[PDB]
RNA sequence: GUGUUUUCCCCUUGGC
């Protein structure tokens, strides 16, 4: 979208992944709350994903291999967090019926 | 930005059928002329049968049935004739049809068969093909059966129904020997020759013409008897050239009244 | 203090539309400008666009308590 | 047809729309491929092969399974004497445009069959008909002019979707409307 | 009647050799 | 009752037929034969519209 | 099966054992081994075939069958035990007996 | 019907094609189709697994 | 007033087995007298043309009809929750026909391409600059095709037939066989399409058309797919015939050969057997390691066949094109109609011996020879023997009575399930409680 | 039942050769040579006489009345 | 308490269904009775019985 | 003498008397 | 209404010269029970006549 | 045998005869377990190395294993087992002349086609089915092809044309009984 | 039995225009000609002569549905060309192709006839 | 201008992997000025190509000669200056890869430009400074001719 | 001006 060119120095500051993928672990949010056990558990529910999310995003692969700019780096993120907002559960959700 | 000049060789014509070559032209030309032939060239059959007494084996509708495939010499007639959807009068007319009848009874113990010969015309020029060998048989009566009925034939195309398309086959064949490779031989040596192959019997298929287009069209158009078989033709011709110039004309009115 | 998801989810968007669609069929005062079109789902379905869709949302939580939501506070989704 | 291939009409065109030999052969019957090679019913394409060689032939082929007197390339050596390709193939000119068709296509005389199956002894419809006297349902079947059942399975696919208004209507609104 | 003398002397061209062909378009087992 | 007339029920508006392909339709369209929707009826509230 | 007799063996792994049998690990692992046990054999013979279930509609497959504690069974035998109501039971099977 | 010619049965109005074989019983042609049972008066050894017994001679 | 063109409805095959065999459709009125419906279609439905009947509701109140337009339009049931990926792909002959359009030797000149463009309906009405230029222009397969995918969409995958061995050497990026296929900025770069990346398969191109654009967006790729597709295989056809079936003559001297050495292995084996020379397999009996030989071997026989076999199709073979595609049939048909049928279970096991100790009055007591238990040697073009087509006719018995038995216990499986968990769901709280309001899971699906 | 006016597949009338073929094959005309001589080149027509079963012949063995 | 069905009005449909309603046997061995067994081809109806013709369906 | 195979006639015209013989329902 | 039950002749339009009995009449348009098509037409009441 | 039975009628030698010449022999399951049974001479009793060379039978023709509506199926041995099934199940469906005093009969529902045709490629045993007399079906021009794909998922297109001229055209009839 | 009328594919009803020209939006100088009541026989032709305009960027034609009598033909022309008169001089020419062709195939025939 | 990259060729071979297209050939080609390596797919059937047989390459930005860049939709009517109108067969395409042996310290020695016209794949290979020329995603015409020496 | 009615159980067969 933003023609990268992986062959050109890119101008994505590495602090900038590593604050920007910090800020958005705060964004997806799957138990709401502040409270030590909702922290917890929103920790937990999203420890995978936070997992890939910080080993896809790194300083080094966003340097080294996916070049991605500042644009494009802000562009995802959003992207990311849009994506994973359409993603939760939607309450309501006959979900034992799924099962079945 | 223009017409092509197409050009015309008849290589046989019989009363039942030609066998004609246009060139120059163009595929989708040809196609649509070998489409008029099959369903919009118009002949007179039968299409309206009042049955007043059917004792035969076969009932109503298989006679009637019968009557329909039955083709008729309408070689002039018509183009004289309306559509009877588009004639005003309350019933079927002369100017609109032509009347049928058929009156049969088996007063005798030899099988009789009804043919063709047996629907008597109203007039002497729109008479079933097989009057004007064999006629077609469209019963077999026992003893002390009988067929009466009543019929009317109407001009229509053989787009409407089948009866009324006046081929048998219209054979259509161009590049005899596949040098534009439209259709691609897996193993072009086990497809026999085209009757207008121009090869030789050493290769299989002529070289491929990369420039090259579709531009002899080989026809036979085989009559079913309802008209004469050149006669499909320039009906034809006549039909498509007409329905351009009826939608050339819904054209016309259309831009200028926009 | 909402504690629910601010998105709107399909179950609620399904039943906002049709019962939106429902009272605009029973001639009630539309709250968007209709560009000249005449089926109460369609103009139900504008209305969602420009959240001006007056319904709010009692969601019920398990505990039997409620949250109520406007049809312009939470994040129509599609 | 005699092969255990089933198959409603999906659509009639008329002669001039249906593809056509060299002579104007259109087919009679266009089935797909894709019935074919899952089902491997091989018996279908040679009876359509020595049904082409019977027609030409002019006489009845033998079908009879088990003679080694017939084989499909005895019957290809047939019917390339009639001067048609030996395996049933032929160009074929779409009806459309009257280009040839790239791929030839194998046609031939196949033994067909119409089943009882007819679509008009089968299209039911209901909006409000007669109504059963014990419980207020629609009566079943189209011969009674019933109603469909919006069985078990149709309720739990349902639920799935979550479509409760649609649920209440096919269980209630749409069934047995009553006070 | 005709046919049966269509038969009896397809019946003698059986006997007519390479009637057959090398490239198995049937087989048939010989076991033990 | 539970089952044959509760949990499941014979309905009004519903039709059924032989399907047959139409790949000239959206995957999202049902072509349906014109005796079935001059039967099958949909309540459509009046409005100045 | 003999589950907890074999894991005490010597140079048996106590640890990777298994036992092909819910009820069998229910007795000797508790409800929540079950769950995973259970959650386990069930993906084995989904996607034996080479199938492929997303695994919420596993793991709520097993968490109703493991929620109380015991193997509720599903069955009239194991869901109507479940204190559901009757309206619920009634529908399923055993249809005026639970009524 | 029977050893009737063809000649007759088209005069009874019936099929010359027809196998017979069938009864009309209050006009429907009605078939009575071959049951199949197990052969008597012939001794069959069973193993009837879930039962107490090993083998199991019928007659 | 009367349905009519536009009305939503909810439509059914009356096995309901999962969420997507009760979607939403529009109405189209047509004149003849069938349901009518597009073909992308039949798998969620499980539906075919056989004379299948399926079942129309019409939703009676502007309040289901929402809910259904929002829930259960066909477009919204692509991607399925119960394996997250599609359940609607390009099917039958669109997938043959898509497969041969995207080989790379597929040139259309503009009469071709400005014909299939008007069966596209999101094409933005600008003719793509061919790929070939200069001698006439020439535009190519998948050039059309990159205007069908929507957006700018990316994916990668491997064609069928893509060798194994083509991503470690050279030519990985450029593959000779034109399988890997690319797209990029919805522009199909390389690479033949086949079941693998416009069927159901997970990260298949219409799922990522699906995630990436809308279900709108993905409608209207199915429906161009078919579309365009389909009017092409006017020009190219797709047939199936006899020249399909046969194979050359040396292949039929290397099956037969392949053949004649298993039957010589078979009786090897079972001289071996008879002189109790062949010491039993571990844990088997000596008669269950002599089946397993003879299984081995019959098996090893009919998969080298096979493989002969599917070493001669021409890539003009129509079974090739079938199977390639994954539009219908296997390499295990082309197998057993140009090759080998191979052996007749019952059972799982060789035909049994119902009469004493043989299968049929025609073999000798005790002939566990390969014929002699199942193993049909001949292929469907050969024809059967009787016996072998006897012992096929007894395994293909239990294909039927499976059928049969499936359908009952299977669904009461079915609907115990649903009862015990029907009122299972997902709360506003976000955790997913039960009727009673047990806590199952905390969220759903952890 | 009876021939067929039209063979279904082109088009020609094939209505008024059955007791033709018939002739001929009491002429003993081989099966083919029939059509042959018929002037049937298609295979869609030859089709038509050699699988029609004349069967209006055994439905007049019934008598309405003599 | 009887055996039901044994006769069953012929099947006019076509000459081959009532020639081989004719010619149909029974196996009274319960559907609904879960038995592949009773259900398979067993090598003994050789000559005897049809390996094809079979209803598809319960029976 | 013996069939010298050319046996496919003889074997329908057995068969064929058989079926003179014993018409398709003679069981019943 | 007056005229149904009556056997009628369609005598203008597409169907003209098809009989069949009017199972029911508006005064703008019978329906006509068409003797050959199985099918029933709506047809305006003076494209009819009376046999 | 063959020639006193060949003019059999002219001579009224009968089977009667091949079994009271103790030349055929009537059979059953039971002492079917210890015939040994060639399948037919020249295949089986031949100076091949012998299989077993103690053959008691020989099978008549190996296609008199199959009834009535498979032995209709040309080729069975070149199809799918279940294909046969379901030919042996659609051909009670296949509408023809089911009897030829179907204008006496007043069955509640027959179907008769118009013009059912003889099979251009027959077994041999359907010549004793009488099927070539009360044939069901019609010779037909089937092309294999995709075409347009209204013929794709296990579905036909037809020739609207040669339904025009009476292609698989039937009747059907339905009587009602009232006294 | 819910089967159309034959007529139906040639036929217009009362109301129904033959052609129906509508500019289309998506590029300049391009039209969408909507002919009711025609197929492929008067739709191909057109549009093949469309093709020897070099003035037309782009024609084409199609059937939406096979059981609706409907073609649709696309015609885009550069900026100095209408497509209304691409479409005219396209059934003007082929008119001109079609009667030159008849007389044509007149003259042959009767020149068949003793040559 | 828009000549991205011109020199003399030869076809060293042809379907090296046997022939997996019937219209289509892989040609394998040398440069000779600067030792580059060519694998092109020509549509062999209106072209056809042998071993050994020299052709000018001249890969363009753009075919006009004064160089303005086209919109890349296919118009005809162009009385233009067009570069094309001196080729043989011109194909038009998508650059999309550009390998090379970059290091993690030092750049590519050499790149591999990877083009496909619409899917007829070419890979252009040889010292970097005559594939500067080439950037992924940029349209590109190929403009190739045969030298009849 | 008067107008939509009106059976069931049981068995068998058949369709996807
Ligand atoms: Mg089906
Ligand atoms: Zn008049
Ligand atoms: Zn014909």
């Amino acid at each position: 979208i933003f023609h990268i060119n992986p062959r050109l120095p890119s101008d994505l500051h590495p602090i900038k992944v590593v604050e920007g993928v910090k800020e958005l672990s705060k964004k997806l949010v799957i138990v709401n709350g502040d409270d030590p056990l909702s922290r917890q558990a929103q920790e937990n529910a999203t420890l995978l994903f936070n997992i890939h999310l910080r080993s896809t995003l790194c300083s080094r692969r966003m340097a080294e291999e996916f070049r991605l700019s500042g644009e494009a780096f802000d562009w995802l993120l959003g992207e990311i967090e849009s994506k994973f907002n359409q993603a939760i559960a939607h309450p309501g959700e006959m979900v034992g019926a799924l099962a079945a | 930005p223009y017409a092509n000049q197409p050009t015309v060789r008849i290589t046989e014509l019989t009363d039942e059928n030609v066998k004609f070559i246009i060139e120059n032209t163009d595929l989708a030309v040809a196609n649509s002329i070998r489409r008029v032939f099959i369903a919009e060239v118009p002949i007179i059959a039968i299409d309206w049968v009042q049955i007043d007494a059917n004792s035969s084996v076969l009932h109503d509708e298989f006679i009637a049935h019968r009557l329909g495939l039955i083709p008729l010499t309408s070689d002039d007639i018509v183009d004289k004739l309306q559509y009877s959807r588009d004639c005003t009068c309350e019933e079927f007319c002369p100017e609109c049809s032509v009347e049928f009848t058929l009156d049969v009874r088996c007063n005798e113990d030899q099988t009789r068969h009804v043919t063709s010969r047996d629907l008597i015309s109203n007039s002497p020029r729109v008479i079933p093909v097989t009057s004007r060998q064999d006629d077609i048989l469209i019963v077999k009566l026992r003893k002390g059966q009988e067929l009466r009925l009543r019929a009317y034939a109407k001009k229509g195309f053989g787009k409407e129904h089948a009866k009324w398309n006046p081929t048998a086959g219209v054979a259509f064949e161009y590049d005899p020997d596949n040098a534009l490779r439209h259709t691609v031989y897996p193993k072009p040596e086990e497809w026999p020759k085209s009757e207008y192959s121009e090869l030789d019997e050493d290769e299989s298929q002529a070289p491929y013409d990369p420039n090259g287009k579709p531009e002899r069209f080989y026809y036979n158009v085989e009559s079913c008897g309802s008209l004469r078989p050149e006669t499909i033709v320039l009906s034809a011709l006549s039909g498509l050239k007409k329905k351009l110039s009826d939608l050339q004309t819904q054209l016309s009115h259309e831009i200028q009244s926009d | 203090k909402r504690i629910t998801t601010p998105y709107m989810t399909k179950y609620e968007r399904a039943r906002v539309l049709g019962t939106r669609a429902l009272q605009i069929a029973m001639c009630a005062p539309v709250m968007v400008e209709l560009e000249g079109e005449t089926d109460p789902l369609l103009i139900a379905m504008k209305e969602l666009k420009a959240r001006k869709i007056p319904i709010i949302i009692r969601r019920y939580l398990p505990d039997g308590s409620y949250e109520d939501w406007g049809v312009d506070e939470l994040i129509i989704s599609d | 047809s005699r092969h255990g291939q089933k198959g409603t009409c999906g659509i009639q065109y008329r002669q001039e729309d249906m593809p056509f030999t060299c002579e104007g052969i259109t087919p009679d019957i266009i089935i797909n491929p894709h019935a074919i090679p899952s089902r491997m019913t091989i018996g279908h394409l040679i009876e359509c092969l020595q049904g082409k060689v019977s027609a030409n032939k002019g006489e009845i082929g033998d079908a009879t399974p088990f003679n080694d007197a017939v084989n499909v390339q005895k019957i290809s050596n047939l019917l390339s004497d009639y001067g048609y390709h030996l395996r049933g193939n032929e160009v074929l000119y779409n009806g459309f445009t009257g280009r040839k068709i790239t791929s030839q296509i194998f046609i031939g005389p196949t033994y067909y069959q119409r089943l009882k199956h007819m679509v008009d002894d089968k299209i039911h419809s209901r909006a409000r008909g007669p109504i059963q006297i014990l419980n207020r349902q629609p009566m079943e079947g189209r011969s009674r002019d019933g109603g469909l059942r919006f069985g078990e399975m149709e309720r739990d696919c349902q639920i799935a979707h979550g479509a409760a208004q649609f649920l209440r209507e096919r269980l209630f609104e749409a069934s047995d409307p009553y006070q | 009647e005709w046919n049966i003398v269509e038969s009896e002397k397809a019946l003698v061209a059986e006997s007519h050799n390479m009637k057959n062909q090398q490239m198995d378009p049937f087989t048939r087992r010989q076991c033990k | 009752r539970v089952r044959g007339n509760l949990m499941g029920k014979r309905v009004d508006f519903s039709a059924r037929t032989v399907i047959t392909p139409d790949p000239n339709l959206s995957i999202d369209q049902v072509g349906v034969p014109r005796s079935i929707a001059a039967n099958m009826t949909f309540a459509e509230i009046v409005t100045p519209f | 099966v003999s589950l907890m007799r074999v894991l005490s063996e010597k140079d048996v792994d106590p640890v990777r054992t298994t036992s092909n049998d819910i009820v069998e690990i229910f007795t000797v692992l508790g409800i929540e081994a079950v769950r995973k046990a259970l959650e386990r054999e069930l993906y084995h013979v989904i996607s034996f075939d080479g199938s492929y279930v997303n695994y919420r509609h596993l793991a709520l497959l097993c968490d109703t069958m493991t929620c109380r504690g015991h193997l509720m069974a599903i069955t009239r035998h194991g869901v109507n035990r479940q204190d559901t109501g009757p309206l619920m039971k009634c529908s399923f099977e055993e249809t005026v007996d639970v009524l | 019907l029977n050893g009737l010619t063809d000649r007759d049965l088209c005069e009874l109005n019936e099929c010359p094609l027809d196998p017979g074989g069938y009864f009309i019983i209050n006009g429907s042609e009605k078939v009575l189709i071959a049951q199949e049972k197990m052969a008597t008066n012939t001794v069959y050894v069973f193993a009837k697994k879930d039962s107490k017994y090993a083998y199991t001679g019928e007659c | 007033r009367h349905m009519c063109d536009g009305d939503i409805v909810i439509f059914n095959r009356q096995p309901t087995l999962h969420k997507m065999s009760m979607m939403g459709h529009r109405v189209r009125i047509l004149p003849w007298s069938t349901f009518r419906l597009n073909l992308s279609v039949t798998t969620p439905y499980n539906a075919d043309f056989d004379g299948d009947e399926m079942n129309l509701h019409l939703p009676q109140s502007l309040e289901t009809r929402a809910e259904i337009q929002e829930l259960a339009m066909v477009p919204r049931m692509i991607v399925t929750p119960q394996s997250n990926r599609p359940v609607m792909g390009i099917v039958q002959d669109t997938l043959t026909a898509v497969r041969k359009f995207t080989k790379r030797d597929v040139f259309l000149e503009r009469g071709e391409v400005m014909n299939l463009l008007m069966f596209l309906s999101t094409w933005d009405g600008k003719v793509p600059q061919p790929a070939i230029l200069k001698p006439r222009p020439l535009w190519t397969g998948k050039q059309i095709f990159s205007l069908i995918i929507p957006g700018h969409i990316n994916c990668i995958r491997t064609h069928s037939t893509h060798p194994d061995d083509e991503d470690s050497g050279p030519y990985k990026h450029i593959s000779p066989g034109d399988t890997k296929v690319v797209v990029e900025n919805g522009e199909l770069i390389m690479g033949i399409l086949c079941k693998k990346s416009l069927g159901t398969s997970a990260g298949s191109l219409v799922h990522i058309s699906y995630l990436e654009m809308g279900h709108d967006i993905t409608r209207l790729f199915y429906s161009n797919i078919q579309t365009v597709i389909n009017n092409w295989l006017l020009i190219e056809g797709h047939t199936i015939g006899i020249g399909d079936s046969i194979a050359d003559s040396k292949t039929y001297q290397d099956i037969q050969n392949t053949i004649k050495k298993a039957k010589q292995d078979v009786i090897e084996v079972i001289e071996k057997a008879h002189n109790n020379e062949l010491e039993p397999t571990p844990g088997n009996t000596l008669r269950q390691t002599f089946e397993n030989q003879v299984n081995r071997i019959l098996n090893d026989a009919r998969d080298k066949t096979g493989s002969s076999a599917q070493k001669s199709l021409s890539e003009y073979n129509n079974f090739k094109s079938m199977v390639v595609s994954g539009a219908k049939g296997s390499k295990i048909n082309i197998s057993q109609v140009i090759a080998v049928v191979g052996q007749q279970n019952v059972e799982g096991k060789r035909i049994p011996f119902g009469f004493k100790h043989r299968t049929l009055p025609h073999f000798i007591k005790d002939d566990y020879g390969p014929e002699s238990r199942g193993f049909v040697e001949n292929s469907y073009l050969a024809g059967l023997t009787p016996t072998e087509f006897f012992f096929h006719a007894m395994g293909g018995r239990e294909g039927l009575i499976d059928t049969a038995v499936k359908t009952a216990e299977t669904g009461y499986i079915q609907r115990r399930l649903i009862k015990s968990m029907e009122s299972v769901m997902v709360k506003y709280d976000a955790t997913v409680r039960n009727s009673i309001n047990q806590v199952v899971q905390l969220r759903y699906g952890e | 039942m009876i021939i067929p006016v039209r063979c279904f597949t082109c088009g020609k009338i094939v209505g008024n050769k059955w007791e033709a073929y018939l002739g001929l094959l009491q002429a003993e005309y081989t099966e083919g040579d029939a059509l042959d001589a018929l002037g049937l080149k298609r295979y869609c027509c030859r089709r038509m006489l050699l699988a029609h079963v004349d069967l209006i012949e055994k439905l007049l063995n019934y008598a309405p009345l003599e | 308490q009887a055996r039901a069905g044994v006769s069953q009005v012929l099947n006019r449909l076509t000459f081959a269904s009532t020639l081989s309603h004719l010619r149909r046997l029974n196996s009274p061995i319960g559907r609904d009775g879960k038995l592949a067994k009773p259900r398979q081809l067993h090598n003994t109806l050789w000559g005897m019985v049809c390996p094809a013709e079979t209803p598809e369906g319960h029976a | 003498e013996i069939t010298p195979d050319l046996w496919q006639e003889a074997c329908w015209i057995v068969i064929s008397s058989y079926f003179d013989e014993k018409g398709l329902v003679r069981q019943q | 209404n007056e005229l149904i039950g009556q056997t009628v002749r369609i005598s203008q339009g597409p169907y003209k010269g098809y009989i069949g009995v009017v199972k029911d009449a508006t005064e703008s348009t019978a329906r006509v029970e068409l003797h050959s098509t199985c099918q029933t037409i709506s047809v305006d009441r003076q494209r009819l006549t009376t046999v | 045998h063959i020639d006193q039975l060949k003019e059999r009628e002219y001579n009224n030698y009968s089977w009667q005869d091949l079994v009271a010449s103790g030349v055929v022999e009537y059979i059953d399951t039971l002492e079917e377990e210890t015939v040994m049974l060639a399948m037919t001479p020249d295949d089986l009793q031949e100076k091949e190395v012998a299989y077993c060379s103690t053959y008691t039978h020989c099978e008549i023709h190996p296609s008199m294993i199959l009834g009535v509506c498979a032995s209709i199926i040309p080729f069975p041995d070149h199809n799918q087992s279940p294909r046969n099934t379901y030919q042996s199940a659609m051909g009670k469906q296949a509408m023809g002349v089911y009897i030829t005093n179907f204008h006496v009969r007043m069955d509640t529902l027959a179907h008769v086609l118009y013009y059912p045709q003889k099979p251009l490629v027959t077994t041999r045993s359907m010549e004793y089915l009488r099927f070539r007399e009360l044939p069901a079906g019609i010779n037909s021009i089937v092309a294999i092809a995709s075409y347009t794909g209204y013929n794709q998922e296990d579905s036909v297109i037809m020739n609207r044309s040669a339904v025009d001229r009476g292609f698989f055209r039937s009747v059907f009839y339905r009587s009602y009984k009232e006294q | 039995m819910n089967a159309p009328p034959a007529f139906e594919s040639f036929l217009l009803f009362e109301g129904e225009k033959k052609i129906t020209i509508n500019k289309d939006t998506k590029v300049p100088n391009a039209c969408l000609f909507t002919i009711n009541k025609e197929d492929h026989t008067l739709g191909n032709i057109i549009k093949s002569q469309l093709l020897k305009d070099p003035q037309v960027l782009f024609a084409g034609y199609k059937v939406p549905h096979p059981l609706e009598h409907k073609i649709i033909i696309r015609v885009q022309t550069t900026p100095d060309y209408s497509p209304q008169e691409a479409f005219t001089n396209a059934i003007t020419d082929l008119i001109s192709e079609l009667s030159l062709l008849e007389e044509r195939f007149r003259v042959a025939i009767k020149d068949k006839q003793e040559g | 201008a828009g000549i991205l990259f011109e020199d003399i060729f030869d076809v060293k071979d042809i379907d090296p992997e046997g022939k997996k297209f019937d219209r289509v050939s892989r040609l394998h080609c040398e440069s000779e000025s600067f030792k580059m390596d060519l694998i092109l797919d020509v549509n062999i059937q209106i072209y056809p190509v042998d071993l050994g047989d020299k052709f000018r390459l001249v890969i363009a930005s753009t075919l006009y000669e004064d160089g303005t860049l086209d919109d890349g939709e296919y118009n005809p009517t162009d009385d233009r200056p067009s570069r094309a109108d001196q080729f043989e067969y011109v194909m038009y395409g998508k650059v999309y890869r550009i390998e090379g042996d970059e290091t993690s310290t030092e750049a590519a020695t050499r790149l591999s430009a990877y083009v496909s016209y619409g899917g007829l794949l070419m890979r252009l290979q040889g010292d970097a400074n005559n594939l500067h020329g080439f950037e992924v995603d940029s349209r590109v015409y190929l403009l190739m001719k045969k030298l009849a020496f």
